[PDB]
């Protein structure tokens, strides 16, 4: 079990009907470090609910 | 100029000095009542306000 506390308020005044989330591409030289295939997307879950 | 987003400009408040010990009317926050104002031992979370 697990509480979750308040952390902000913000008071835009916009409506919101959609979203999206953003993720961290690593680019190295051990990798092509181009947009085709020298991306890299890690270790990563997110779960939505 | 006033729109659907909370109204965030205004006249700042004043604070009173604070008495103890005496039955006095009392606006803590926008929060009023009436009564006896003492040191309590209870510990709130960071958070919680009242």
């Amino acid at each position: 079990f697990s509480a979750l506390e308040p952390l902000v308020d913000l008071p835009i005044g916009i409506n919101i009907t959609r979203f999206q989330t953003l993720l961290a591409l690593h680019r190295s030289y051990l990798t092509p470090g181009d947009s085709s295939s020298g991306w890299t997307a890690g270790a990563a879950a997110y779960y939505v609910g | 100029e006033l729109l659907h987003a909370p109204a965030t400009v205004c006249g700042p408040k004043k604070s009173t000095n604070l008495v103890k010990n005496k039955c006095v009317n009392f606006n803590f926050n926008g929060l009023t009542g009436t009564g006896v104002l003492t040191e309590s031992n209870k510990k709130f979370l960071p958070f919680q306000q009242f």
